[PDB]
DNA sequence: TGGTTTTTATATGTTTTGTTATGTATTGTTTATT
DNA sequence: AATAAACAATACATAACAAAACATATAAAAACCA
């Protein structure tokens, strides 16, 4: 799009690979550990990043869909919802109001 | 494809004359175009490593005065007029050049008209040339005669060319770069042995007795499949090739 | 005459086609050297 | 004859637009039955 520009090539990844061996040869180590992958990945990444310049009920919500994901069932007959909410840490007073929202959202 | 293609270029194939007027030599000119950054110029430094003779790019015919006579001074194919000779940027090379190796594509010689000398001349190996899309890097929505800026004449007499476009997506370049960590998970290749491969020693001795101990005919039961593949190309550089 | 239909004038919209200006890329021209 | 390098002159791709072909709409004229 609009602000893109290249695409990755496999020169880039031996670049990575060759900056990382540069981030172990300064560290003065005999091997490539994982904090520097992670440091040539953000200063590839901060190097084009210059062109720019609660879940109360959702997380409910998201277990909901994931139990709608694998099956897909709106019954009115929770008996693995709730205990699903049971064993993920919160009450069942949210979780009642939760269920009467979202009947009244008709989900 | 491309392995392939330089395994039996420097296979060569049957150089045949005649007793007084004709020649024929087997042999292919490759070219090699589309996507950048990958194993190309591995591949023209490698074959530089395998071959006697070849330079990594014609001569030139001169009158000597203090020995009046004339005399020859060169390197690059000239020198190779044996194994391949690489060249590569082939869309960034000038006009006034190609008219050497348009006569070195299927003619293999050398006629050079100047002042001092007017002579034709020997001059065949096989060109190994890597090209680029022009500005391109080779696009889905142009034909493949105008995407790489090159002439037609020059091109339909080439023996081979291919198309080393990447393509990129998934279940492919996560191999390649496994593989090219793979070599990175141990400090030393010491564990290249256990596998289906030749070493270079007894491919080169292999290489060098076919070569020199086999002189292939062209029979006449393998012609009705010939004439159906160049139908469907036609649908005589290409039967050549 | 009188209503009704048909054509025309006026008015605007749509798609294809051809012209021109211009910034950038290519190509020619000259001179020194091999 | 070829190479190189600095410089000038020209061509090219496209942007912006114009204009003609192609198309529809409706109030006013104009035939025209009747």
């Amino acid at each position: 799009s609009k602000f893109s520009f290249g695409q990755a090539t496999p020169r880039t990844l031996l670049g990575i690979i060759r900056l990382s061996q540069a981030l172990a040869k300064l560290r003065l180590a005999d091997m490539v550990d994982i904090d520097d992958v992670e440091e040539a990945l953000r200063l590839v990444r901060v190097s084009k990043e210059s062109l720019y310049q609660e879940s109360p009920t959702t997380k409910i919500f998201t277990i909901i869909k994931k139990m709608l994901q694998e099956t897909g069932k709106n019954t009115l007959s929770y008996e693995n919802i709730v205990k699903t909410v049971r064993l993920r840490g919160f009450t069942m007073l949210q979780l009642s109001n939760c269920i009467q929202e979202y009947s009244y959202l008709n989900v | 494809d491309v392995k392939k293609g330089i395994l039996l270029q420097l296979f060569g194939g049957t150089n045949k004359t005649f007793t007084k007027g004709g020649r024929y030599r087997g042999d292919i000119n490759i070219l090699l175009c589309g996507d950048p950054s990958t194993s190309k110029s591995q591949i023209l430094q490698y074959v530089h490593k395998i071959t006697p003779r070849g330079v990594y790019t014609t001569a030139y015919i001169t009158r000597d005065v203090d020995t009046k006579q004339l005399v020859l001074e060169s390197g690059a194919l000239v020198l190779s007029d044996g194994g391949v000779c690489c060249i590569d940027e082939f869309d960034k090379m000038s006009d006034s050049t190609r008219s050497v190796l348009h006569e070195v594509m299927e003619q293999q010689t050398i006629s050079i008209a100047k002042a001092g000398i007017i002579t034709t001349l020997n001059a065949r190996s096989s060109i190994l040339a890597s090209a680029n899309p022009i500005g391109s890097r080779y696009n889905p929505n142009l034909p493949v005669t105008e995407n790489i800026d090159l002439p037609p004449p020059l091109l339909s007499r080439f023996d081979l060319v291919y198309l080393v476009l990447d393509k990129v997506d998934e279940k492919n370049d996560r191999e390649l770069a496994k593989h090219l960590t793979n070599l990175y998970l141990e400090d030393k290749p010491e564990h290249i042995s256990q596998d289906d491969v030749l070493p270079v020693e007894f491919l080169t001795m292999y290489i060098s007795y076919a070569k020199e101990h086999i002189h292939p005919i062209i029979t006449e039961a393998a012609k009705t499949e010939l004439v159906r593949a160049y139908v469907g190309m036609r649908k005589t550089r290409q039967l050549e090739s």
